[PDB]
């Protein structure tokens, strides 16, 4: 038969009151990964996925194999619009920066004009530590945080290992 | 690849299991004939055989404020909808600290580390 | 009932007051198909002359069920206790991630159907159990579990003690009764039920687990998928199935990475 995929999608995502699945550059390490974009509520969600050794899929009255989960999380463009500048230190890229409310959020990063800023991305990303340490502490991942709740951004951003004076010494 | 809420508003129930084996080849089967008359309840989960090994099951929600689909093939059209789904481990139901168990908390810490 | 299936006489009043002697045997050990099948029969010590008319040494099905027959008919002094045991318990037991071969799934069936004895106030005084070959080893984790009582262990016990000769009757006999149903439902539902022996050396046994392997799922219930035999058709005949035993750090620690692939 024909493969199966198995989604986890946002409940919203069903109701009308439009979805496409962008090929894009990933932000921390790699030439592309998988990005789901909602073009009439006008958002981004990435595409992780569950693999583990020898797993397969009753799906109905069928077998799948491999035993993947798909996710659709939403996703920060801050992240995703970090490489059009990172690179200067001072395929569909196109729709993907272009929704509403995206220049109030350019302004944390970088800034018709637009210059990027090493200062206000440490302040950023020292906030996002702190803010994904208030969820470990939530949904309780088994002080030690410090280095933990650092590193889930690392897999986000290239600049976490120019973040690494950012470990310890917060910038 | 794009698909719109149609195929996503319309998807009929689709019954799931997680097998703790991989079945190499993609094809129908008759889970009717052979699984489900297996399958039977106990106290803890449920209990069913997969070529002739004891397999020791549990029901698993879809993460709270998620929606679980089985999409087919740009075009991906949703053939099937699920709200959980039969974890099935081997003759020993898996453990809190599993990979499965690990990935569904993936959502909820998803929405803190891209909060605005 | 779940895996295993214990039918039981009443037991008969003379062998609470009265000291007994018990038989243990079985039907069913080398199929790939159907169940294994335990009994234990018991009669007091006093009434041993009455059972050794009903003693061979075979004996034809039909000789069987007649001999089965006689001593139900005698349900006053010869008490008789059976665990069915099915091939999917049997497959299931043998086939889990802790080894546990046929010879210990056995013997502990042994056990229980002594136990139940005991437990019923069965003035058990003596047990004799058959086995296949070198007694010892069995005798020594028998009698170990029972210190009560004394346990003798006897590769010709079908022929040494009545009680074990009875035992090895109601095993058989409870051992067809439960093929000739499955054979019966079988028909019923339009299914092919020619197979044949039943044991993994017959050409025809061989042919209709040939004939009966679904590519995903292999055989039906009725099959001993812990066979070699079993197991050697499934690696020809289905999809090869892989079982569990055949930062950078919290991805994989759930399993996650990107997806790439779509």
């Amino acid at each position: 038969a024909a493969r199966q995929l198995v989604f986890l999608l946002p409940e919203h995502l069903k109701d009308a009151s439009s979805l496409l699945f962008v090929k894009l550059a990933n932000p921390h390490s790699g030439e592309g990964a998988t990005y789901l974009i909602d073009m009439c509520l006008q958002q981004l969600f990435e595409i992780k996925v569950f693999k583990e050794k020898h797993h397969s899929w009753f799906i109905n009255q069928s077998v799948q194999s491999g035993g993947l989960l798909h996710f659709a999380t939403p996703m920060d463009p801050l992240f995703l619009l970090l490489h059009y500048l990172l690179k200067a230190g001072k395929p569909d890229c196109t729709l993907l920066l272009r929704f509403p409310e995206l220049e109030k959020s350019l302004r944390h990063v970088t800034e018709k004009y637009y210059k990027y800023s090493s200062e206000k991305t440490l302040k950023w990303l020292e906030k996002k530590v702190n803010q994904t340490v208030v969820a470990l502490k939530a949904n309780n991942v088994n002080e030690d945080y410090v280095r933990y709740a650092h590193g889930l951004i690392s897999d986000y951003i290239p600049k976490e290992l120019s973040d690494d004076l950012s470990k310890f010494l917060k910038l | 690849i794009h698909l719109r809420p149609g195929s996503l508003r319309g998807a009929a129930p689709a019954k799931l299991h997680l097998l703790p084996c991989d079945v190499l080849v993609s094809r129908p089967a008759p889970v009717d004939r052979f699984f489900t008359p297996a399958v039977r309840h106990d106290a803890d989960g449920l209990q069913a055989s997969f070529r002739g090994r004891g397999l020791r099951g549990e029901e698993v929600a879809v993460p709270p404020g998620f929606a679980g689909f089985v999409m087919v093939t740009r075009l991906i059209g949703a053939t099937g909808s699920f709200s959980h789904f039969t974890l099935w481990g081997l003759e020993t139901v898996p453990g809190p600290d599993a990979k499965v168990h690990r990935a569904l908390g993936w959502p909820s810490l998803a929405a803190a580390i891209h909060a605005q | 009932n779940t895996g295993r299936c214990r039918l039981s006489s009443p037991v008969p009043a003379v062998c609470l007051k009265e000291p007994c002697v018990l038989g243990v045997d079985e039907a069913g050990r080398g199929p790939v198909l159907g169940p294994m099948v335990y009994a234990i029969c018991y009669c007091p010590l006093s009434r041993l002359a009455d059972l050794e008319a009903l003693k061979v040494a075979t004996l034809t099905e039909n000789e069987r069920e007649r001999l089965f027959a006689k001593m139900e008919e005698d349900g006053d002094f010869v008490g008789w206790a059976l665990d069915v045991l099915s091939p999917n318990l049997i497959s299931t037991s043998m086939l889990g991630r802790v080894k546990y071969n046929l010879n210990s799934l056995s013997h502990d069936t042994a056990a229980g159907l002594i136990q139940y004895a005991l437990d019923q106030n069965v003035n058990v005084t003596q047990v004799f159990v058959d086995t296949v070959g070198m007694p010892e080893t069995y005798q020594a984790r028998l009698q170990q579990h029972f210190p009560g009582i004394e346990v003798t262990v006897k590769a010709k016990a079908d022929s040494l003690f009545p009680v074990v000769s009875a035992a090895s009757i109601f095993a058989k006999v409870a051992r067809d009764k439960a093929v000739k149903n499955w054979q019966f439902v079988e028909n019923l539902q339009d299914l092919d039920s020619d197979y044949g022996s039943g044991y993994p050396n017959d050409p025809k046994t061989k042919a209709w687990l040939r004939k009966h392997v679904d590519p995903v799922f292999g055989f039906p219930q009725f099959v001993r998928f812990s066979w070699s035999t079993a197991q050697a058709i499934l690696e020809k005949e289905a999809e090869d199935v892989i079982w569990e035993d055949s930062p950078h750090r919290y991805f994989q620690e759930r399993g996650l990475e990107a997806a790439s692939s779509l």
